[PDB]
C-alpha cells in the first residue's frame, strides 16, 4: 500500500497485506452502535433549535436573552 | 465587515490574530531593528489569574488592547493610555466538566474583531460578540456540545459578515465542521462537515474542476466504510486565510477518528484537506487532501499562509501550509494547482516524497501503523513536525520563518468502542527527539524557507519544539516564545538571535506587534501549557501519558512552571 | 548558625527575609541611585506555576536564588548565572482541605536559612530543612495541626542553632505559641505559649523587673476567665528580631480569641504582646502588651525594627513596631522601657493616646465594641493602620518608611460556640477608607518616621493599602510593591515617586536585593492575595464577606487578577 | 473602662457599664465544653510523640523518615 494504486480519481485505499478488504465481519469489526452514531446529529438538532428560538426573540424583542423559553 | 476593514488598514492596529486576511503574521512597523534590537525592554505585563496554557495573543483596536486567558475563557479590556485599569472584563460561568473533553489542556487561541465587537468563544461552546467598548453581550449562541465531545479552542475569523467557527474535538470522534454565523446577530448561516454526503460537506458544482485526480464527488462517504463517517473526525482547529477578491476562504480541516487506522478503511475523504471555500455559500470551489487514511494523527489543522510571488519567474496567487505530516505545500489559491510538496526535515519517513503527478505521498510501509503492530521510529510523531503555531513570512526577502517540530515515534494502535462524550482514540505511543538535532535531543526549530521552492535558507535549534510560531517585523527581526520561557528576536538573514527576555513562563502562542503614541510594542503570551505541557499541567509522570508527550517533554518541568498573562516590550 | 552569619557578612547576598537579623529591611548596596533609577529595567521573571497570594521575597545564598509560592508552598532554586534552570524543586503533598482553615489567604511569607540548609514549612503545619545545594529533605517534623484550625503561613527565623516557628489561627481559637526547632535534627527544644501558666509562658525570674507596672507573673490565667485562656489565641505569624550580643528574640503575640470581646473578660495576657526572649531558653526577659482585651483584632504581630539611636542625646538600643493599632511603638529592646507610643496617623481614635506612665491605652469608649452594639467609624479597622508588612529603615537619616493602611471600620459582635476545627471569629464588619484621604478614598501611606520622637516627615498616598512594605537601599531609594500591580522606588527625603514598573499582578510582599557579578538587582514577588485581595481570589461580593474587606477593596479587582510570580529589576 | 484603673499591676480590666463582671451564668455565658477546649493539647501530645520517634529513628538509623513504625 503505497497510495499509488487508485481503483477511482481521489479513491486510493488499498488494506495493509494480512488485513481485510472490508472490516465489518473481520475480527478488525468496529461493531459500532447506531444509536451512538447518530447522537451528535441528534445534539445538533436540538441545539440549532434553541439558537433559532434565541435569534428569534432578540429580533422580536429587542432585547437578546440566552435563556428563552 | 468595513469596520474591521478600517482596523486593518489603521496603521499599528492588530485586529485578526493571524496579522492579516492573509495572515502572512508580519508588520511594517520598523522602529525595532536590527540595530537596536538590544535595547528592548520589558514596558508592562498583565497577569490573567488563569493557569493552564495560554495560546494566541491579544488584539489591538484603536487605543484598546484585548487578552484572553485559557479555560474558563476571560477576556480582559484595557486601554493602552492606561494598562493598570481593566475598562471592561468577561468571565464565563462554565461547568468544570468541559475540561474532561478537551484533549490538548484547556487552551484558547484567541479573539476576533467585526463590526465594533469583540467575537470571543467559550470552551463549552458558546460563541459571543461583545461590545468593543463596554463589554456588553449583544448576542450568545451555541456551536459545540461538549455533552457529546466537542469544545471551542481555535480563535474565530471574521471576513465580511460572517464569523467563521470549527469545533474540537476529533479524539473523541467529533465530525468536524466550519461553522459560519452572522456577525450581527450570530445566526446561523451554514454549516460545512469535513466527511458525509457532498451536501453535507458543501461541494460547489465545479469542485476542483482543475484537479480531478484529487477527486470529486461521492468521496465523503464512498472513502468509508459505511457509517465510519458519522464519527470520523476532521474538525477544523487551526487558523484560516481570506483573499477578499476571490471571495474564498482557506483552512485545513483535522484528522479522522479513531486513531486506529483499521478501524477505518479508507482515504477518509475529506478529512486532511485544504480547503478554498466561498464565503458567502461555504461552497468549496477546491479541496486537496494532503493526508489520505491517516495513520499518525497529523490533524491538517495547520496555518494558511496567502502571498504572491513569482514562481519560476511568474507571478502567482499562492497559499503555502506546513502540515504536522512534515510537507511544506504550496498550492496556486485560485484552483488549487500542487506546486510544491517538499520535506521541512529530511528526518521524515512517513512518505518517501509527495508525487507533483499524481498528487499523493508515497506511502513508505516501514512506517505506516496498523493493528497488532509496533511502528518504530515514525517521524513526523503525532504532534507533527509543526503543530498550532502561527509562522511569519517576510515579502521583502520572500520567506516564511517556521517554528518546527522534530518530533518522532513509536505507535500500536488498539481496538476500542465508540461513547459519545468519551475519548476515541485508540492507540498507544512513545514520543522522542527526532534524529537530526546537533546532539539529538532538540525538540524545536526556527527553519527559514522559499515557498516557492520549499527549501530551507538557515535554521536555529532550540531545545524544545518552537510551538508558538514566530512574527516577522519590518526591521529585520524574527520574534518567537520558547516553551522553557523566552522572547527571543533573531536577525531574519540568518537566524542569529539578537535580543532575548525571560519571561515568567514559557509562551505557547505567536508574538504580536502593534503602535501607540508613536512607539512600536511587542507583546507576547506567557504560560506553558497546550500538548507539549501536559505532563507539567496536569501532574503526569507516565511516560506514555498524554498521548506520549510527557515522556517526550519530561525535562520541560525543569526549566519552567505554569503561569498566564501578557508581557509587552518596547524601546 | 555561623554558617548564616557568613551568609549575613557577605556583601550582596541576601538569607533573611527582613534583611538582617535586626530587621531593618534595608542595604548598603548603592549601584541604582537617585539620579539613575530612571533607567532601571526588568532583568528576567520566574513564574511559580500557583495563583493566590505571593508574599514574602526570594532569598539569595551566594550564586542561588531560592523563591517560594503560595499554598501548597513550592520551593525552587535557581543558580543566577542562568536563571531559566531550576536547578532543585519540592512541591509538598498536602491535603486541600489545609486552605479551609486559613483565615487569610492561602499564604506564605517565605523561606529561612541556616547551617547550608534552606528552612522552609507548608501550610499544613510541617517544617522541613532541605540541602540548600542539592534539596535533599535533611528532617521534617509536625509544628501544627490544621485539624483543630493550626496552620503555617509565616516565614521561619533561624538565630545560632535554633530555628523559630510560629502556628496561625486565632480566627479558630488557636492558642498561640513560639516553637523552636533544633537547626540540625528538628527536635523540639521548647515552646513559649502566648496564654496560660507562667511555665507554659516560659517568664524569666525577673521578668519585667524593669517595668513591674506591665505586669508580671499568674497573669496568663488571671486576665481571664476560667479556661477560657485555653482556646485564647496569641498566635505570632509576623516577624522577628534578634540582637546577638543580649541573646534576646523579639517578636509580637496575636490577638486573643474570640473577636467577640464579651465572650472574654479580662485584660487577656499574654496576647497583644511584644516580647524579649532569651533564644537558649526561650524565657521571657521582658513583656509589653500593647491591647489590653483586644476589642478589634488588632493582632499584635508586626515587624520590629532593632536600631541603636540618640533619644533626645542618649544612644539607646531599642526596638521600634508600629502595631495594627496604629500606635509606633519604640522600647529599650534591653529591658523593654516604653519610650515613644505615637498615632501613626491622627485618625486612630480607639485610644485618646496611650499613657508612657501606666503603659497602657486611655481607652475612648466610644469606639469601643461590645456585645448588642454595632461600633461605628473605629479607627483603625481590624486590618489595621498597618499589617504584615515590612518596613525598612535608612541609618544614615534614621528613618523608617512605612507601609500603612487607612482603612476604618463598623463592627458588632455575636455569640458562637467553640469547636476545635471550627471558626471561632464572632463578629461582623464593615470596612472602608480612612477619613484623611486627600479625597478621602485612599487607603494606603508610605509615610516616614522618625523612630525616637514618632513624628513624620512626609507622606505618600496610595488608592490601595500598602500591604507589602518598603525596601531601602543606599542609592536613596524607598522600593514597594502595590495591591495594583506596580513596583515602585521614591525618593526618600520627600517621598516623590521616581520610577515604576507595572507588574503582572498585584504584590504583597516586600522588595529585596542582592547583587550578582558586581551588579545591583531588585527583586519582588507578584501575585495579589492575602487579607485585601480575598474578594478577587474567592470570587467573594458580599460586602460584609471577608471580615468586612470585600467591600472595602471591592474596585481592587478592576486594576489586578490573580498571579504569582517573581520579577527581578535592574540597571 | 478607659484602662487606666487597675486592681493590680499588669490586671486592669473593667466591665463596661450595663456588662456582667464574671460571664458565667450571665446572657453572655459562653459554656465551653471542658473536653472540647482541651482538644488542642491533646493533639499537641500526639504530635510531640510522633516527632520524637521520628528524631530518634533518624537518629539511631543515620537516615530520617517521617513515616516511620
Ligand atoms: O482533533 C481535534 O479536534 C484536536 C483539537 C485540539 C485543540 O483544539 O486543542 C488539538 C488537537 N486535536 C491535537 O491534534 C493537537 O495536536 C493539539 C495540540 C494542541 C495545543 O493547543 O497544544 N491542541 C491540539
Ligand atoms: O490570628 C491569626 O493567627 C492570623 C493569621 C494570619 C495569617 O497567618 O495569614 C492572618 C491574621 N491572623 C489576620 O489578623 C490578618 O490581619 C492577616 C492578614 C494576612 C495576610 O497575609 O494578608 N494574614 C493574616
Ligand atoms: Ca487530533
Ligand atoms: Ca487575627
Amino acid at each position: 500500500y503505497d497510495g499509488q494504486n487508485c481503483k477511482e480519481p481521489g479513491n486510493c485505499w488499498e488494506n495493509k497485506p494480512g488485513y481485510p478488504e472490508k472490516i465489518a465481519g473481520s475480527k478488525y469489526d468496529p461493531k459500532h452502535d447506531p444509536v451512538e452514531l447518530n447522537k451528535q446529529e441528534e445534539s445538533i438538532k436540538a441545539m440549532d433549535a434553541r439558537n433559532a428560538k434565541r435569534i428569534a426573540n432578540a429580533k422580536s424583542s429587542g432585547n437578546f436573552v440566552f435563556d428563552v423559553k | 465587515d468595513a469596520d474591521l476593514d478600517k482596523q486593518v488598514n489603521t496603521a499599528g492596529a492588530w485586529p485578526i490574530a493571524t496579522g492579516g486576511y492573509y495572515s502572512q503574521h508580519n508588520s511594517p512597523l520598523a522602529q525595532i531593528n536590527k540595530s537596536n534590537v538590544k535595547n528592548v525592554k520589558a514596558a508592562w505585563s498583565f497577569s490573567t489569574g488563569v493557569l493552564n496554557g495560554h495560546e494566541g495573543a491579544p488584539l489591538v483596536i484603536g487605543d484598546m488592547m484585548y487578552v484572553h486567558s485559557a479555560f474558563p475563557n476571560n477576556t480582559y479590556a484595557l486601554n493602552l493610555n492606561d494598562p493598570g485599569k481593566i475598562v471592561w472584563q468577561h468571565k464565563p460561568k462554565q461547568d468544570a466538566s468541559t475540561k474532561a473533553v478537551m484533549c490538548c489542556d484547556v487552551v484558547d487561541r484567541g479573539l476576533a474583531y467585526g463590526a465594533g465587537q469583540i467575537v470571543k468563544k467559550q470552551a463549552n461552546g458558546h460563541l459571543l460578540a461583545l461590545d468593543a467598548k463596554t463589554g456588553k453581550i449583544n448576542w450568545e449562541v451555541e456551536v459545540c456540545d461538549p455533552k457529546v465531545g466537542s469544545t471551542l479552542t481555535q480563535a474565530p475569523f471574521v471576513a465580511k459578515d460572517t464569523v467563521l467557527m470549527g469545533c474540537s474535538g476529533a479524539e473523541l470522534g467529533v465530525r468536524g465542521a466550519v461553522n459560519a454565523f452572522d456577525l450581527k446577530t450570530g445566526e446561523l448561516k451554514w454549516r460545512a462537515f469535513a466527511t458525509g454526503s457532498d451536501d453535507s460537506v458543501r461541494l460547489a458544482k465545479d469542485f476542483n474542476s482543475a484537479n480531478p485526480h484529487y477527486g470529486q464527488f461521492g468521496l465523503g462517504t464512498k472513502t468509508w466504510e459505511g457509517d465510519a463517517w458519522k464519527i470520523g473526525g476532521g474538525t477544523n482547529w487551526g487558523w484560516y486565510a481570506y483573499d477578499p477578491k476571490l471571495n474564498l476562504f482557506y483552512y485545513g480541516s483535522g484528522n479522522p477518528a479513531p486513531w486506529n487506522e483499521t478501524m477505518r478503511p479508507g482515504d477518509n475523504k475529506w478529512t486532511m484537506t485544504i480547503w478554498g471555500r466561498d464565503l458567502d455559500t461555504g461552497m468549496a470551489k477546491w479541496g486537496y487532501q494532503k493526508t489520505p487514511h491517516d495513520e499518525w494523527d497529523f490533524a491538517g489543522v495547520n496555518q494558511m499562509v496567502l502571498t504572491d510571488q513569482p514562481v519560476n519567474g511568474k507571478m502567482t496567487p499562492l497559499l503555502s501550509h506546513i502540515d504536522r505530516n512534515g510537507i511544506l505545500y504550496t498550492l496556486n489559491r485560485e484552483n488549487g494547482n500542487l506546486i510544491v510538496a517538499e520535506k521541512v526535515d529530511p528526518a521524515v519517513n512517513v512518505f518517501k516524497k509527495v508525487d507533483l503527478k499524481t498528487g499523493t505521498p508515497v506511502r513508505d510501509p516501514e512506517f505506516a501503523t496498523r493493528m497488532d503492530h509496533k511502528g518504530t521510529n515514525i517521524c513526523p510523531s503525532a504532534m507533527g513536525f509543526h503543530n498550532q503555531g502561527v509562522d511569519s513570512y517576510d515579502p521583502e526577502s520572500r520567506t516564511l520563518y517556521a517554528g518546527l517540530n522534530h518530533i518522532c515515534m513509536d505507535w500500536e494502535p488498539f481496538m476500542l468502542p465508540y461513547r459519545a462524550g468519551q475519548f476515541f482514540v485508540g492507540a498507544t505511543l512513545a514520543m522522542y527527539p527526532g534524529p537530526n538535532g546537533p546532539t539529538k535531543k532538540e525538540m524545536g526549530q526556527i527553519r527559514a524557507f522559499d515557498l516557492t521552492t520549499g527549501k530551507a535558507k538557515w535554521t536555529k535549534w532550540e531545545k524544545f519544539a518552537a510551538w508558538g510560531g514566530t512574527l516577522y517585523t519590518k526591521g529585520g527581526l524574527v520574534w518567537y516564545a520558547t516553551l522553557d520561557g523566552y522572547l527571543k528576536a533573531l536577525d531574519n538573514k540568518d537566524g542569529k538571535e539578537l535580543w532575548n527576555f525571560k519571561m515568567p513562563s514559557g509562551g505557547i502562542g505567536s508574538p504580536m506587534t502593534y503602535s501607540f503614541k508613536g512607539k512600536q510594542y511587542i507583546g507576547s503570551m506567557y504560560g506553558v501549557g497546550g500538548w507539549p505541557g501536559v505532563g507539567l499541567v496536569f501532574d503526569l509522570t507516565d511516560p506514555s501519558a498524554g498521548l506520549g508527550a510527557v515522556g517526550a517533554f519530561r525535562e520541560l518541568q525543569n526549566h519552567t512552571q505554569m503561569g498566564g498573562g501578557l508581557m509587552v516590550f518596547s524601546l
